[PDB]
């Protein structure tokens, strides 16, 4: 069980470097509508943000915890920079995919997929 | 009210030897005295041995019979024999 | 023998007393030493020893690796460390050629390399990108190769081919967009090996 | 031996055609249907049984090495002719 | 009529003649609007407002344990036990045994080739039984 | 139901929907949304077009190899519209012009035109046909545009009893000329988003309950046109055409309470103020709604 | 050779009876309804289910369930077995406890009112198997197949 | 310098996999059966783990097999079955283990097809 850190020696040192990224992003948000004019609100943009954050609220690994902060922050990067288009940023929402069947019935009346 | 019995136990753990008591003793006087009533015997190994009751309209109750003695058996029988729920 | 490829023993044997060389001198390190039916030399390491192993092959007056030919990565998922990190190395001084293999996990950062040939910053950006293994201290480690946003690691044995996403123009977004994958006709997977073993000499041990 | 269904639809070789209720030959609306009129099974019957004097005769298809591989038929049976695998030429012990 | 899933179409428990339970995987799915069967009887009991207490094949196969804990356990035989009780319960009531002859269903080859809905069915099986007839 | 459309796949580009669809009108503003969201899905879509093919180029994309099919086609022939619709399970007739020209007046694009649609459709066999008419159309209206689509809508009734027919208010969308037209320049309107109308469209083609039924289309809010004008002013960044279309433009939108609408087809109406940005970006204080 | 079966005479759609009286292709949504009121109608013993040759365990648990959320247990299968004294209360009663490879352990094997070459050729084939090599004896009672 | 992490090992959110393909993927982990039809037995020293089975349809253009489930080809190779167990593990994959099936066994004896007594005696050569 003793193992090389990545940045971060426990989780609440991860904690902290997970509260910096969600600032950053958190503050990038406006600029990233403004600069590739995106149709979304600014609230849509950071309502994603937390979205994207909260599914990743159950780790407790601290290594796990650093490298999707670490991918995190090569995401934010790629935005503030302008490297990634149009395209890339609304990739995040999904608009052209259709919403598909969550309940048992629903899914069994279209398919076989569990 | 009842209409189902189901005894599960494993073949040879020591916490199943009460149900296995009871089967080789008691059983046979149980079914002739509910001669239309399933009782369901199933051994699997290595199964903590239980009492499953299944009444009206699909309800069911599980009673953990682990390290019962063949007496306990018997008187878990009579409690379910005796219910409507 | 006009088809079998020749042998040579001179080199084998060189290259067999420079391997002991490198184990004798760094023992810290060195975890196992081999020289190949056709004459190359492997040193694997443990992952510590990148940089003082690398260091030592490029500055020391009997090796002089001074161009780092390759860098890669294999991925293995059989192995409880399932990457191991290559690096092939030339020597001009020596004419000579060299292959240094460490390993790492998911989860374990290997130290960046460029310190020792600035052309590691490349082939390590590459590494982390299709492979997802992460170099510590890299001036500038990121995505060079797929798609911005791209999620995944393509050059994992457990990615699929195709991905799990695919592009194409919609008119009433006006934009590409990503959707998932379907493909009109599904890759055929092929099973080609034969039931008949072909090479006793590689037998393994029941 | 291209014919006709009866919603007009030509048949291939294959027996491919499309039945009434199909929508996909929609796609064949102000274009056509590509069929290839020479049906090999109709050509081979054309050829002549071929009379030899021995038990086993070989076929390479015509050619030498622009046929198909050399293979060997057996002309015991009476009842039947021999027939090459992959040609199809058709063989009868005299 | 509700379409559902042969044994090539789905991933279902069989128990054998010994009660060893196995499954079989999908091969390839129902063709159509085939169902696999168990849930078809699921989605029934949605609409008639007595929902079953399991949305996936796990939790069905739960379920099975439930009822008899053998029946989830893959390749293994499971032994009974019990042949002295089984024999006191069968001497309890008298039946007299018929004079017929014992005569099983299947006297020659040609009653072997159909005897379920898939054989009766199948091409090839019909060729079997005008070959050992004809 | 014939195998080959027995639906296939998880809904993307290369599965089968079971939808055979030809689709009039598809070269304007509202078939190409028709069109996508067809395709989207994997439908065989039957795109008979009077332009050049030039000017359908843009629907090519839209479907999977095969799954857009064009052809020639004349109103005024019958036999061109057989060839169009015989194999197709779904017509969806998009056919309009807000102008008259030397060869095709109102009653052309919208009474005959329909009408001889909906009758071959019905002799063909198909067995679902979806009519575009309008909010406000009306026998006794002042625009001609508006008289010749109640007249229409009635042949069609008539024609095709089962028809499903949509009665949209003014659409608004990148291609509308509505919030274009204010741009490039007492009555309350109730503006509906191109995409709601696309969606109920389609859904009213898997809708059972669709047929036979008259559908009015029509957005959130209530707006006079007044502040309407003085919104897409203030939305451009500026400071703040037939005669027959002013006319439309001035007809208060009708309120028909026992008409269903988008709800009923499981479509929400999307709000002007959210999508007013995406449709005038390019031309350079929400409007008070009743 | 009987997997060709699979590609024919195949239930592709659900079907229900028309105003004609004749089956006729319809939805899920459609056909589960129809069943679905009919089951709500009724309780007891007015409901019953068989089961055929080919059925999995998941279906059979499935349907019991079901019917049993009615109060029906009438759930039935095609094969008779005899429930006179223990019944299917005791898993050895109707199993083979020996099993199949139990069979070349055995020295006698009498065989009553079967003929397992075509009931169970595989099974027939083991008893072959213990009959070549393991000099097993064997009976039978019952017409003298082959 | 080292730290301690005593989690379980979970690599499912850096991985990049869409969430459907994890929680409702059920990976068979198994030694493939010799193919009946050939002697050889070099294909079964490795154990595999492949995925469910998912539907494959007809392309309506060509009549090609389609496919919407990128896993359809995936298939990995492990030494061991605790290899592939770890492997589906910090995968998130839940799993079936099949025990490897090995030829048991046989007795031999050409000498047996000329027995004086035994059923064992050949008819043919
Ligand atoms: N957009 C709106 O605000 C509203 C529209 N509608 C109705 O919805 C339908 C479509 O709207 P929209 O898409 O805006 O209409 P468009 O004018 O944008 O496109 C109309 C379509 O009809 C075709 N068409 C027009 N005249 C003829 C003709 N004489 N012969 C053959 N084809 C012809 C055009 O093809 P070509 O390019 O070859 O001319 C084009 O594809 C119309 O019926 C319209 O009246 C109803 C309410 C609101
Ligand atoms: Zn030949």
């Amino acid at each position: 069980t003793s193992v090389k850190p990545i940045f971060s020696r426990d989780m609440n040192e991860a904690k902290r470097r997970v509260r910096e990224l969600y600032r950053a992003w958190y503050r990038e948000v406006p600029n990233t509508v403004h600069l590739f004019q995106l149709d979304i609100s600014v609230k849509q943009g950071r309502d994603k943000v937390r979205e994207m954050f909260k599914k990743n609220a159950h780790i407790t690994d601290p290594r796990v915890v650093d490298l999707l902060v670490i991918k995190g922050k090569m995401e934010l990067e790629e935005t503030i920079k302008v490297w990634k288009q149009r395209t890339h940023v609304m990739r995040f929402f999904h608009e052209t995919e259709a919403p598909r069947p969550k309940d048992f019935l629903s899914k069994f009346y279209v398919g076989h997929d569990p | 009210g009842l209409r189902e019995i189901r005894i599960h136990l494993c073949q040879r753990s020591p916490g199943s030897q009460g149900v296995r008591d009871f089967i080789e003793k008691r059983y046979v006087e149980l079914k002739k005295a509910n001669p239309d009533l399933p009782i369901l015997i199933r051994e699997c190994s290595d199964v903590q041995p239980k009492l499953w009751a299944r009444y009206a309209f699909g309800q069911e109750k599980n009673v953990s019979l682990n390290n019962f003695s063949a007496d306990q058996v018997t008187r878990a029988l009579e409690n379910v024999l005796s219910s409507k729920a | 023998r006009p088809t079998v490829r020749p042998r040579n023993d001179v080199a084998h044997k060189q290259l067999s007393a420079f391997g002991e060389y490198v184990a004798e001198i760094l023992p810290k390190y060195v975890q196992q030493v081999q020289v190949s039916c056709f004459n190359e030399l492997e040193i694997c390491i443990h992952p510590d020893g990148v940089i003082p192993v690398l260091t030592f092959l490029r500055d020391h007056s009997n090796a002089q690796f001074k161009s780092l030919a390759d860098l890669t990565a294999v991925d293995i998922p059989t192995r409880q460390n399932r990457f191991e990190i290559v690096y092939n190395l030339l020597s001009l001084r020596f004419n000579s050629r060299i292959r240094v293999k460490t390993y790492t996990d998911e989860l374990t950062p290997i130290e960046s390399s460029v310190p020792v040939y600035k052309a590691a910053n490349w082939y390590e950006r590459e590494i982390w990108d299709m492979f997802g293994v992460f170099f510590a201290n890299h001036p500038d480690l990121r995505r060079i190769l797929t798609d911005y946003g791209f999620e995944g690691h393509p050059f994992r044995k457990d990615f699929p081919l195709s991905g799990y996403v695919e592009l194409r123009y919609d008119d009433e977004v006006k934009r590409v967009v990503a959707e998932p994958v379907e493909l009109a006709q599904e890759f055929r997977k092929f099973d080609l090996n034969s039931p008949w073993e072909a090479f006793p000499a590689y037998r393994q041990p029941p | 031996g291209v014919r006709t269904s009866p919603t007009g639809e030509k048949v291939t070789h294959t027996g491919q055609v499309y039945d009434d209720g199909d929508y996909r030959k929609v796609r064949f609306v102000g274009r056509q249907k590509e069929v290839n009129e020479n049906f090999a099974i109709d050509l081979i019957a054309e050829q002549p049984v071929s009379q030899v004097g021995s038990r086993v005769i070989s076929c390479d298809g015509g050619g030498g090495a622009l046929g198909h591989p050399r293979v060997y038929i057996n002309l015991d049976k009476e009842t039947k002719t021999g027939t090459c695998g992959y040609c199809g030429l058709q063989f009868r012990q005299q | 009529i509700l379409p559902g899933a042969a044994y090539t179409e789905k991933s279902a428990t069989y128990v054998n003649t010994e009660g060893r339970a196995q499954q079989t995987k999908v091969a390839v799915t129902p063709p159509g609007l085939a169902r696999e069967d168990w849930k078809i009887i699921r989605a029934l009991s949605e609409i008639a407002g007595m929902t079953l207490p399991y949305d996936t094949l796990d939790q069905v196969r739960n379920r099975l344990e439930e009822v008899s804990p053998n029946l989830v356990r893959y390749d293994d035989v499971e032994g009974a036990n019990y042949f002295q009780q089984a024999s006191e319960l069968s001497k309890l009531v008298n039946q007299q045994l018929l004079a017929d002859p014992l005569v099983p269903p299947q006297l020659t080859i040609k009653d072997f080739y159909m005897t379920d809905s898939i054989s009766r069915a199948s091409q090839t099986m019909a060729k079997c039984v005008k070959a050992v007839t004809e | 139901l014939h195998h080959a459309v027995i639906p296939h796949g998880k809904g993307g580009r290369s599965s089968v929907s079971g939808i055979v669809a030809t689709v009039f009108g598809a070269t304007g503003f509202l078939g190409r949304y028709v069109v996508n969201h067809l395709g989207r899905m994997g439908s065989q879509v039957i795109v008979p077009h009077r332009c050049e093919p030039y000017d359908t180029m843009h629907l090519r994309p839209m479907g999977d190899l095969g799954q857009i099919i064009f052809m020639d086609w004349n109103g005024r022939d019958k036999d061109s519209i057989r060839r169009a619709v015989e194999h197709s399970s779904v017509v969806i007739n998009l056919v309009g012009r807000e102008w008259e020209t030397q060869n095709f007046d109102f009653e052309d694009v919208f009474v005959k035109i329909p009408q001889a649609i909906a009758q071959v459709s019905k002799e063909a066999g198909v067995e679902k046909f979806i009519h575009i008419s309008h909010l406000n159309a009306d026998i006794k209206s002042s625009s001609k545009y508006l008289r010749s689509k109640a007249v229409g809508e009635k042949e069609v009734r008539e024609t095709f009893p089962e028809a499903t027919i949509i009665k949209p208010a003014e659409i608004f969308g990148r291609e509308d000329r509505f919030l274009n037209y204010f741009a490039n320049i007492k009555t309350v309107k109730q503006p509906v988003y191109i995409v709601d109308v696309t969606k109920g469209i389609i859904n009213a083609i898997k809708d059972p309950d669709a047929r036979g039924k008259t559908f009015a289309f029509v957005g959130p809010s209530r707006y006079l046109l007044f502040d309407l004008v003085q919104y897409v002013f203030a939305v451009a960044h500026r400071p703040f055409t037939t005669r027959d279309k002013v006319e439309r433009i001035h007809t208060t939108d009708k309120i028909l309470p026992h008409l269903p609408g988008l709800e009923d087809l499981g479509v929400e109406a999307t709000p002007l103020e959210l999508k007013a940005i995406e449709v005038l970006r390019r031309h350079r204080q929400p409007a008070k709604t009743i | 050779f009987a997997y060709d079966g699979l590609k024919r005479q195949r239930l592709t759609e659900p079907m229900v009876r028309n105003e004609k009286g004749l089956l006729t292709h319809t939805t899920w949504e459609d056909a589960l309804s129809r069943v679905a009121g009919m089951l709500q109608s009724f309780q007891g013993n007015d409901v019953a289910a068989i089961a055929g040759g080919l059925v999995d365990a998941e279906a059979l648990i499935a349907l019991k369930d079901l019917l049993n959320r009615v109060d029906s247990d009438t759930l039935c299968t095609e094969e008779v077995f005899p429930t006179a004294g223990a019944g299917t209360d005791l898993r050895s009663n109707y199993l083979l406890n020996t099993t199949i490879a139990g069979v070349e352990e055995a020295d006698v094997v009498l065989l009553v009112g079967t003929n397992p070459r075509f009931e169970a050729p595989l099974f027939n084939a083991r008893i072959r198997k213990s009959w070549l090599h393991n000099d097993l004896k064997v009976a039978l009672i019952g017409s003298p197949v082959d | 310098q080292l730290i301690t992490v005593d989690e379980k090992l979970d690599i499912t959110t850096i991985t990049g996999v869409p969430e459907e393909h994890i929680k409702t993927r059920k990976a068979r982990i198994f030694v493939p059966a010799r193919n009946n039809m050939q002697s050889g037995v070099n294909n079964t020293k490795k154990w595999k783990m492949e995925f469910d089975t998912r539907e494959r349809w007809e392309n309506p253009l060509m009549g090609w097999a389609s496919t919407a489930d990128p896993l359809s080809n995936l298939v990995l190779t492990f030494s061991t079955k605790e290899d592939a167990v770890a492997f589906a593990e910090k995968n998130g994959w839940s799993y079936d283990v099949e025990e490897r099936k090995v030829p048991k066994p046989k007795s031999k004896s050409y000498g047996a097809n000329f027995s004086w007594n035994k059923r064992t005696r050949v008819s043919t050569k």
